[PDB]
């Protein structure tokens, strides 16, 4: 954040699909990292998912 | 008793770089905020910003985005500021003052109460 | 910027009671009770008077007075003497972790 | 004290989420007193005491 660093939240982005059926774009948001898990066994730091 | 000083005189080209150190003495450096503020000839006193010594995080108000960057040393308890892209109208004079109290559980960084101030340094572009 | 209006200069008599207004809209003083105020020489550094305008500081006299009502507070000095003769100034929270400062006056001594 | 930012994501219907975060970083908690838990726990044990 502008104001310093938070260490129980994390900067995620992804794509949605906007008021178009078929079209993406990108968006940001801040999540809680009990409700983040690592995706897959491959130990890629940079990809995530929900806790779902 | 608290003490805080700052250097003597700085002199620098319209549209370059300045920076200015100011230390402190009596007290626990990392236990209290630093507010920065300038003050033109004969003008109003404008407040830049304030910045917490313990984690490195700074805030900065409007009109100063990007141009003004503030950092400190712990190990010696002096706290730098940083400027760039001088301008005509930036003869002035600055001071650094010491604020409220780290507390960890409420908000004390917005608080304008600041008691102890330094002998604070002119700033001159001539040009 | 939208600073806190403030007015030119007053003045008053040795002895006299003299007050001194500083209002501004209700984000800056109205919603939150931390206001300061500070007293300025020439040349020196500026030193303040008041906490959140009621309680006073230590080794500062009783002279001064503050008191802050709706969206204006007012700075008080009875029993004026040479040694207010400075520049006094209104600062104020102004939200979102900000302090913004008042225009300023300067006080006048007659006689 | 976050603030929320607006997602649109198919037809007429929205998903919020924390976006920037405004003012110093600081940790939420919680306040108990301590002579009157103390006062409780003492009651609780001698009501205790009874039965052990
Ligand atoms: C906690 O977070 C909330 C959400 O961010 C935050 O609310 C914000 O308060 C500030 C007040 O400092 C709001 O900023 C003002 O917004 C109004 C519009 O409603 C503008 O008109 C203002 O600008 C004018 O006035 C200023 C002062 O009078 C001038 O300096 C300026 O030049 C303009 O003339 C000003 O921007 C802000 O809008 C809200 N947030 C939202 C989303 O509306 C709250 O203050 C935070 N509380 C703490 C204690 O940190
Ligand atoms: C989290 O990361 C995203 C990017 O993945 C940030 O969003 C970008 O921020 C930069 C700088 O402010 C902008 O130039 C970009 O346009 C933003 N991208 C989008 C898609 O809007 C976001 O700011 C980060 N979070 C925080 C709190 O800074």
């Amino acid at each position: 954040v502008k104001t310093g660093t938070v260490e129980e939240m994390k900067n995620c982005s992804f794509n949605t699909t906007t008021e178009i059926r078929d079209k993406e774009k990108k968006e940001y948001a801040l999540f809680y990292k009990p409700d983040i898990v690592p995706l897959s066994e491959t130990n890629n730091t940079s990809e995530y998912r929900l806790i779902n | 008793q608290v003490q805080l000083v700052q250097s003597g005189a700085e002199v620098k080209k319209p549209g370059a770089s300045v920076k200015v150190s100011c230390k402190a003495s009596g007290y626990t450096f990392t236990g209290y905020y630093m507010h920065w503020v300038r003050q033109a000839p004969g003008q109003g006193l404008e407040w830049m910003g304030w910045i917490n010594p313990n984690s490195g995080g700074t805030n900065y108000a409007q009109k100063f985005q990007g141009r003004v960057t503030m950092t400190r040393d712990t190990s010696i308890s002096t706290a730098y500021m940083e400027l760039s892209r001088l301008r005509s109208d930036d003869t002035a004079v600055y001071y650094c003052a010491r604020g409220g109290w780290i507390s960890l559980y409420y908000d004390s960084s917005g608080y304008p109460n600041f008691d102890y101030w330094g002998q604070g340094t002119l700033v001159t572009v001539s040009g | 910027q939208s600073a806190l209006t403030q007015p030119a200069s007053v003045s008053g008599s040795p002895g006299q009671s003299i007050t001194i207004s500083c209002t501004g809209t209700s984000s800056d003083v109205g919603s939150y009770n931390l206001v300061s105020w500070y007293q300025q020489h020439p040349g020196k550094a500026p030193k303040l008077m008041i906490y959140e305008v009621s309680k006073r500081p230590s080794g500062v006299s009783n002279r001064f007075s503050g008191s802050k009502s709706g969206n204006t507070a007012s700075l008080t000095i009875s029993g004026l003497q040479a040694e207010d003769e400075a520049d006094y100034y209104c600062c104020s929270y102004a939200g979102s972790s900000t302090v913004i400062f008042g225009g300023g006056t300067k006080l006048t001594v007659l006689g | 004290n976050n603030t929320r930012k607006s997602v649109r994501i198919g037809p007429g219907q929205t998903f919020y989420a924390t976006g920037d975060i405004i003012g110093d970083i600081k940790q939420a908690h919680c306040n108990i007193s301590e002579e009157k838990w103390n006062d409780t726990l003492q009651k609780v044990g001698i009501e205790l005491q009874k039965h052990f």
